[PDB]
Protein backbone atom coordinates (compact mmCIF):
# COMPACT_ATOMS: atom_id res chain seq x y z
CA UNK A 1 0.00 0.00 0.00
CA UNK A 2 0.89 3.43 0.77
CA UNK A 3 0.58 3.99 -2.78
CA UNK A 4 -2.87 6.13 -1.93
CA UNK A 5 -3.22 9.87 -2.41
CA UNK A 6 -5.84 11.90 -0.93
CA UNK A 7 -7.93 14.25 -3.43
CA UNK A 8 -8.58 17.09 -1.76
CA UNK A 9 -12.01 19.27 -2.57
CA UNK A 10 -12.53 22.40 -1.58
CA UNK A 11 -13.09 21.86 2.14
CA UNK A 12 -12.73 17.23 2.61
CA UNK A 13 -11.66 15.21 1.02
CA UNK A 14 -14.07 13.18 -1.32
CA UNK A 15 -11.59 10.45 -2.52
CA UNK A 16 -8.53 8.82 -3.33
CA UNK A 17 -6.04 8.17 -6.66
CA UNK A 18 -3.58 5.52 -6.82
CA UNK A 19 -1.02 4.55 -8.43
CA UNK A 20 -1.31 1.37 -10.63
CA UNK A 21 1.26 0.24 -12.70
CA UNK A 22 2.72 3.47 -14.79
CA UNK A 23 -0.25 5.07 -14.77
CA UNK A 24 -2.50 6.95 -11.67
CA UNK A 25 -5.91 6.38 -11.53
CA UNK A 26 -8.75 8.34 -10.00
CA UNK A 27 -12.34 8.14 -10.53
CA UNK A 28 -13.74 11.05 -12.39
CA UNK A 29 -16.77 11.12 -9.75
CA UNK A 30 -14.63 13.03 -7.28
CA UNK A 31 -13.89 16.23 -7.61
CA UNK A 32 -10.50 18.05 -6.20
CA UNK A 33 -7.09 17.43 -6.85
CA UNK A 34 -4.41 15.43 -5.51
CA UNK A 35 -2.81 16.59 -2.91
CA UNK A 36 0.60 15.50 -3.92
CA UNK A 37 1.88 18.49 -6.40
CA UNK A 38 3.59 16.49 -8.34
CA UNK A 39 0.56 14.70 -9.23
CA UNK A 40 -1.75 17.82 -9.06
CA UNK A 41 0.10 18.92 -11.74
CA UNK A 42 0.22 16.16 -14.17
CA UNK A 43 -2.24 16.34 -17.10
CA UNK A 44 -5.13 13.33 -17.03
CA UNK A 45 -7.33 12.06 -19.81
CA UNK A 46 -11.08 11.74 -18.51
CA UNK A 47 -13.59 9.08 -19.89
CA UNK A 48 -17.11 8.89 -18.49
CA UNK A 49 -17.26 5.14 -19.90
CA UNK A 50 -15.20 3.92 -17.67
CA UNK A 51 -15.16 6.68 -14.79
CA UNK A 52 -11.59 7.12 -14.73
CA UNK A 53 -8.52 9.92 -15.24
CA UNK A 54 -5.80 8.66 -15.63
CA UNK A 55 -2.14 10.21 -16.05
CA UNK A 56 1.58 8.57 -16.59
CA UNK A 57 3.19 8.37 -13.39
CA UNK A 58 6.40 10.71 -13.13
CA UNK A 59 8.09 7.28 -12.54
CA UNK A 60 11.42 8.46 -12.32
CA UNK A 61 10.79 10.04 -9.30
CA UNK A 62 7.37 7.56 -8.43
CA UNK A 63 9.17 3.96 -7.73
CA UNK A 64 6.39 3.00 -5.08
CA UNK A 65 3.61 2.13 -7.63
CA UNK A 66 1.49 -1.00 -7.45
CA UNK A 67 1.98 -4.20 -8.89
CA UNK A 68 -1.37 -5.01 -10.68
CA UNK A 69 -2.53 -8.24 -12.21
CA UNK A 70 -5.89 -8.98 -14.26
CA UNK A 71 -6.39 -12.73 -12.38
CA UNK A 72 -9.58 -12.47 -10.92
CA UNK A 73 -10.19 -16.11 -8.99
CA UNK A 74 -12.95 -16.88 -6.91
CA UNK A 75 -11.47 -16.02 -2.92
CA UNK A 76 -10.91 -13.24 -0.81
CA UNK A 77 -9.06 -9.87 -1.54
CA UNK A 78 -7.79 -6.96 1.02
CA UNK A 79 -9.25 -3.97 0.15
CA UNK A 80 -8.05 -1.84 2.98
CA UNK A 81 -11.53 -1.24 4.83
CA UNK A 82 -11.69 -4.95 5.27
CA UNK A 83 -11.95 -8.20 3.37
CA UNK A 84 -13.57 -7.97 0.21
CA UNK A 85 -15.65 -11.33 -1.22
CA UNK A 86 -15.19 -11.77 -4.90
CA UNK A 87 -17.74 -14.57 -6.28
CA UNK A 88 -19.04 -14.85 -9.78
CA UNK A 89 -18.12 -11.77 -11.68
CA UNK A 90 -18.86 -9.61 -8.39
CA UNK A 91 -17.25 -8.35 -5.28
CA UNK A 92 -18.75 -8.44 -2.24
CA UNK A 93 -18.48 -6.63 1.15
CA UNK A 94 -20.79 -6.03 4.35
CA UNK A 95 -22.59 -2.98 3.79
CA UNK A 96 -21.14 -1.06 6.64
CA UNK A 97 -17.90 -1.95 5.72
CA UNK A 98 -17.73 1.51 2.55
CA UNK A 99 -19.21 4.62 2.64
CA UNK A 100 -19.23 7.95 0.45
CA UNK A 101 -15.73 9.23 0.01
CA UNK A 102 -14.06 5.99 -0.29
CA UNK A 103 -13.84 6.02 -3.59
CA UNK A 104 -10.30 5.38 -5.49
CA UNK A 105 -9.20 2.42 -2.91
CA UNK A 106 -7.79 -0.10 -5.01
CA UNK A 107 -8.91 -4.17 -4.01
CA UNK A 108 -5.85 -6.24 -3.41
CA UNK A 109 -5.28 -9.93 -3.73
CA UNK A 110 -3.24 -12.10 -1.10
CA UNK A 111 -0.25 -11.53 -3.36
CA UNK A 112 -0.02 -7.95 -3.23
CA UNK A 113 -1.33 -6.63 -6.21
CA UNK A 114 -4.14 -4.21 -7.29
CA UNK A 115 -7.07 -6.16 -8.78
CA UNK A 116 -9.80 -3.48 -9.03
CA UNK A 117 -10.53 0.38 -7.90
CA UNK A 118 -13.52 1.11 -6.03
CA UNK A 119 -16.21 3.50 -7.64
CA UNK A 120 -19.27 2.81 -5.58
CA UNK A 121 -21.93 0.08 -5.09
CA UNK A 122 -25.14 -0.64 -4.11
CA UNK A 123 -26.41 -2.20 -0.61
CA UNK A 124 -28.21 -5.73 -1.02
CA UNK A 125 -29.03 -5.49 1.96
CA UNK A 126 -26.54 -8.12 4.43
CA UNK A 127 -24.23 -7.27 1.71
CA UNK A 128 -23.19 -4.41 -1.09
CA UNK A 129 -22.08 -5.15 -4.64
CA UNK A 130 -19.40 -3.10 -5.75
CA UNK A 131 -19.08 -0.91 -8.50
CA UNK A 132 -15.47 -1.35 -9.36
CA UNK A 133 -13.08 -0.69 -12.27
CA UNK A 134 -11.32 -3.59 -13.54
CA UNK A 135 -8.91 -4.60 -16.56
CA UNK A 136 -8.59 -8.23 -18.65
CA UNK A 137 -5.39 -8.87 -20.50
CA UNK A 138 -6.31 -6.31 -23.08
CA UNK A 139 -8.36 -3.25 -21.74
CA UNK A 140 -10.06 -2.06 -19.08
CA UNK A 141 -13.88 -3.09 -17.79
CA UNK A 142 -16.38 -1.43 -15.61
CA UNK A 143 -18.42 -3.41 -13.52
CA UNK A 144 -21.70 -1.80 -11.83
CA UNK A 145 -24.41 -3.55 -9.93
CA UNK A 146 -27.90 -2.32 -10.50
CA UNK A 147 -28.47 0.38 -8.09
CA UNK A 148 -25.17 1.46 -7.48
CA UNK A 149 -24.41 4.41 -6.00
CA UNK A 150 -20.83 6.67 -6.42
CA UNK A 151 -18.91 6.89 -3.35
CA UNK B 1 -70.70 -0.19 -77.81
CA UNK B 2 -68.59 -2.83 -81.04
CA UNK B 3 -66.95 -4.46 -78.27
CA UNK B 4 -67.62 -6.94 -75.63
CA UNK B 5 -67.20 -5.62 -71.68
CA UNK B 6 -63.50 -5.45 -69.34
CA UNK B 7 -64.20 -7.87 -66.96
CA UNK B 8 -62.26 -7.71 -63.52
CA UNK B 9 -59.31 -9.50 -64.99
CA UNK B 10 -58.53 -6.87 -67.28
CA UNK B 11 -56.25 -4.65 -66.01
CA UNK B 12 -53.88 -1.44 -67.40
CA UNK B 13 -50.14 -2.63 -67.71
CA UNK B 14 -48.81 -0.23 -65.43
CA UNK B 15 -51.53 -0.30 -62.78
CA UNK B 16 -50.76 -4.00 -62.90
CA UNK B 17 -47.03 -3.09 -62.34
CA UNK B 18 -48.04 -1.29 -59.17
CA UNK B 19 -50.46 -4.33 -58.18
CA UNK B 20 -47.11 -6.65 -58.30
CA UNK B 21 -44.88 -4.07 -56.37
CA UNK B 22 -47.04 -3.73 -53.94
CA UNK B 23 -47.79 -7.13 -53.42
CA UNK B 24 -44.08 -8.22 -54.07
CA UNK B 25 -43.16 -6.00 -51.23
CA UNK B 26 -45.71 -6.97 -48.33
CA UNK B 27 -45.57 -10.92 -49.89
CA UNK B 28 -41.30 -10.17 -49.31
CA UNK B 29 -41.55 -8.33 -46.06
CA UNK B 30 -43.78 -11.60 -44.77
CA UNK B 31 -41.54 -14.23 -46.33
CA UNK B 32 -38.74 -12.65 -44.44
CA UNK B 33 -40.49 -12.44 -41.34
CA UNK B 34 -42.02 -15.89 -41.74
CA UNK B 35 -37.99 -16.87 -42.30
CA UNK B 36 -36.75 -15.78 -39.19
CA UNK B 37 -39.87 -17.43 -37.31
CA UNK B 38 -38.96 -20.83 -38.72
CA UNK B 39 -35.30 -20.77 -38.27
CA UNK B 40 -35.67 -20.06 -34.15
CA UNK B 41 -38.33 -22.41 -33.73
CA UNK B 42 -36.13 -24.97 -35.57
CA UNK B 43 -33.29 -23.98 -32.96
CA UNK B 44 -35.73 -24.43 -30.52
CA UNK B 45 -36.93 -27.12 -31.03
CA UNK B 46 -33.26 -28.41 -31.49
CA UNK B 47 -32.49 -27.59 -27.96
CA UNK B 48 -33.41 -29.42 -25.39
CA UNK C 1 -26.70 -26.83 3.13
CA UNK C 2 -28.58 -23.63 5.51
CA UNK C 3 -29.05 -21.45 2.71
CA UNK C 4 -32.39 -22.04 3.48
CA UNK C 5 -33.88 -19.61 0.29
CA UNK C 6 -36.65 -21.55 -1.02
CA UNK C 7 -39.95 -19.37 -0.85
CA UNK C 8 -43.37 -20.69 -0.71
CA UNK C 9 -45.80 -19.61 -3.04
CA UNK C 10 -49.29 -20.38 -1.87
CA UNK C 11 -51.15 -20.38 1.14
CA UNK C 12 -51.31 -24.62 0.47
CA UNK C 13 -47.58 -24.67 -0.30
CA UNK C 14 -47.42 -26.10 -3.62
CA UNK C 15 -43.74 -25.58 -4.25
CA UNK C 16 -41.37 -23.19 -3.23
CA UNK C 17 -39.68 -20.21 -5.61
CA UNK C 18 -35.87 -19.97 -5.03
CA UNK C 19 -32.74 -16.79 -5.63
CA UNK C 20 -30.16 -18.24 -7.85
CA UNK C 21 -27.79 -15.82 -9.17
CA UNK C 22 -29.23 -12.43 -9.70
CA UNK C 23 -33.06 -14.15 -10.85
CA UNK C 24 -36.26 -15.42 -8.80
CA UNK C 25 -36.78 -18.76 -9.69
CA UNK C 26 -39.99 -21.08 -10.04
CA UNK C 27 -41.80 -23.93 -11.39
CA UNK C 28 -44.26 -22.44 -14.35
CA UNK C 29 -46.69 -25.90 -13.29
CA UNK C 30 -47.48 -24.54 -9.67
CA UNK C 31 -50.03 -22.36 -9.16
CA UNK C 32 -50.46 -19.49 -6.47
CA UNK C 33 -48.14 -16.15 -5.64
CA UNK C 34 -45.04 -16.21 -3.14
CA UNK C 35 -45.56 -15.01 0.11
CA UNK C 36 -42.90 -12.41 -0.07
CA UNK C 37 -44.60 -8.99 -1.33
CA UNK C 38 -41.39 -7.98 -2.74
CA UNK C 39 -41.32 -10.92 -4.91
CA UNK C 40 -45.08 -11.18 -5.69
CA UNK C 41 -44.83 -7.83 -7.24
CA UNK C 42 -42.73 -9.06 -9.66
CA UNK C 43 -43.20 -9.39 -13.73
CA UNK C 44 -42.31 -13.20 -14.31
CA UNK C 45 -41.41 -14.11 -17.69
CA UNK C 46 -42.95 -17.71 -18.42
CA UNK C 47 -41.83 -20.47 -20.69
CA UNK C 48 -43.72 -23.42 -21.10
CA UNK C 49 -41.00 -25.84 -22.47
CA UNK C 50 -38.96 -25.71 -19.18
CA UNK C 51 -41.83 -25.60 -16.94
CA UNK C 52 -40.26 -22.16 -16.04
CA UNK C 53 -41.06 -18.45 -14.79
CA UNK C 54 -37.94 -15.89 -14.29
CA UNK C 55 -37.93 -12.26 -13.01
CA UNK C 56 -35.18 -10.32 -11.54
CA UNK C 57 -34.23 -10.47 -7.93
CA UNK C 58 -35.02 -6.78 -6.59
CA UNK C 59 -31.70 -5.23 -5.15
CA UNK C 60 -32.85 -5.02 -1.52
CA UNK C 61 -32.74 -8.57 -1.05
CA UNK C 62 -30.22 -9.85 -3.63
CA UNK C 63 -27.52 -10.50 -0.99
CA UNK C 64 -29.67 -13.54 -0.15
CA UNK C 65 -29.33 -14.88 -3.75
CA UNK C 66 -27.27 -18.20 -3.68
CA UNK C 67 -24.35 -19.25 -5.58
CA UNK C 68 -24.57 -21.07 -8.65
CA UNK C 69 -22.81 -23.41 -11.21
CA UNK C 70 -23.33 -25.03 -14.34
CA UNK C 71 -20.82 -27.57 -13.38
CA UNK C 72 -22.28 -31.30 -12.75
CA UNK C 73 -19.24 -33.83 -12.43
CA UNK C 74 -20.63 -37.82 -11.08
CA UNK C 75 -21.52 -38.07 -7.78
CA UNK C 76 -23.46 -36.57 -4.72
CA UNK C 77 -25.33 -33.41 -3.98
CA UNK C 78 -27.41 -32.21 -1.35
CA UNK C 79 -31.36 -30.98 -1.36
CA UNK C 80 -33.77 -30.24 1.41
CA UNK C 81 -35.15 -33.75 2.13
CA UNK C 82 -32.28 -35.80 1.47
CA UNK C 83 -29.02 -36.45 -0.48
CA UNK C 84 -28.85 -36.38 -4.33
CA UNK C 85 -26.79 -39.43 -6.41
CA UNK C 86 -26.00 -37.59 -9.74
CA UNK C 87 -24.94 -40.75 -11.96
CA UNK C 88 -25.17 -41.09 -16.01
CA UNK C 89 -25.53 -37.32 -16.30
CA UNK C 90 -29.49 -37.99 -14.02
CA UNK C 91 -30.32 -36.93 -10.61
CA UNK C 92 -31.64 -39.86 -8.33
CA UNK C 93 -32.89 -39.61 -4.77
CA UNK C 94 -34.70 -42.96 -2.66
CA UNK C 95 -38.04 -43.65 -3.70
CA UNK C 96 -41.07 -41.58 -1.19
CA UNK C 97 -37.56 -38.93 -0.03
CA UNK C 98 -39.51 -36.65 -2.44
CA UNK C 99 -43.09 -35.72 -2.51
CA UNK C 100 -45.41 -33.89 -4.62
CA UNK C 101 -45.33 -29.77 -3.25
CA UNK C 102 -41.16 -30.40 -3.93
CA UNK C 103 -41.31 -29.09 -6.94
CA UNK C 104 -39.06 -25.48 -7.11
CA UNK C 105 -36.29 -27.26 -4.49
CA UNK C 106 -32.86 -26.24 -5.26
CA UNK C 107 -30.06 -29.06 -5.75
CA UNK C 108 -26.43 -27.71 -3.95
CA UNK C 109 -23.16 -29.31 -4.84
CA UNK C 110 -20.62 -30.14 -1.87
CA UNK C 111 -19.69 -26.02 -2.32
CA UNK C 112 -23.05 -24.91 -1.50
CA UNK C 113 -23.71 -23.96 -5.10
CA UNK C 114 -27.22 -24.34 -6.71
CA UNK C 115 -26.62 -27.02 -9.80
CA UNK C 116 -30.34 -27.73 -10.37
CA UNK C 117 -33.61 -26.75 -9.24
CA UNK C 118 -36.36 -29.97 -8.96
CA UNK C 119 -39.91 -30.29 -10.93
CA UNK C 120 -40.88 -33.87 -10.57
CA UNK C 121 -39.58 -37.36 -11.06
CA UNK C 122 -40.11 -41.10 -11.64
CA UNK C 123 -40.61 -43.98 -9.80
CA UNK C 124 -37.63 -46.67 -10.61
CA UNK C 125 -38.35 -49.22 -8.16
CA UNK C 126 -36.42 -47.96 -4.77
CA UNK C 127 -34.81 -45.15 -6.61
CA UNK C 128 -36.54 -41.63 -8.12
CA UNK C 129 -35.45 -40.54 -11.15
CA UNK C 130 -35.40 -36.43 -11.45
CA UNK C 131 -37.08 -34.08 -13.50
CA UNK C 132 -34.79 -30.98 -13.25
CA UNK C 133 -33.78 -27.54 -14.62
CA UNK C 134 -29.90 -27.23 -14.99
CA UNK C 135 -27.95 -24.70 -17.02
CA UNK C 136 -25.39 -25.68 -19.57
CA UNK C 137 -22.75 -22.42 -20.13
CA UNK C 138 -25.18 -19.53 -20.31
CA UNK C 139 -28.03 -21.72 -21.65
CA UNK C 140 -30.99 -23.84 -19.56
CA UNK C 141 -32.30 -26.98 -20.39
CA UNK C 142 -34.40 -30.09 -18.75
CA UNK C 143 -34.11 -33.22 -18.59
CA UNK C 144 -37.45 -35.21 -17.63
CA UNK C 145 -37.06 -39.32 -17.07
CA UNK C 146 -39.73 -40.82 -18.70
CA UNK C 147 -42.76 -41.11 -17.20
CA UNK C 148 -42.01 -38.38 -14.79
CA UNK C 149 -45.23 -36.85 -12.65
CA UNK C 150 -44.67 -32.77 -11.39
CA UNK C 151 -44.77 -32.24 -8.01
Amino acid sequence: NDCIFEVKHEGKVTGYACLVGDKVMKPAHVKGTIDNADLAKLAFKRSSKYDLECAQIPVHMKSDASKFTHEKPEGYYNWHHGAVQYSGGRFTIPTGAGKPGDSGRPIFDNKGRVVAIVLGGANEGARTALSVVTWNKDIVTKITPEGAEEW
Amino acid sequence: ASHTTLGVQDISVTAMSWVQKITGGVGLVVAVAALILIVVLCVSFSRH
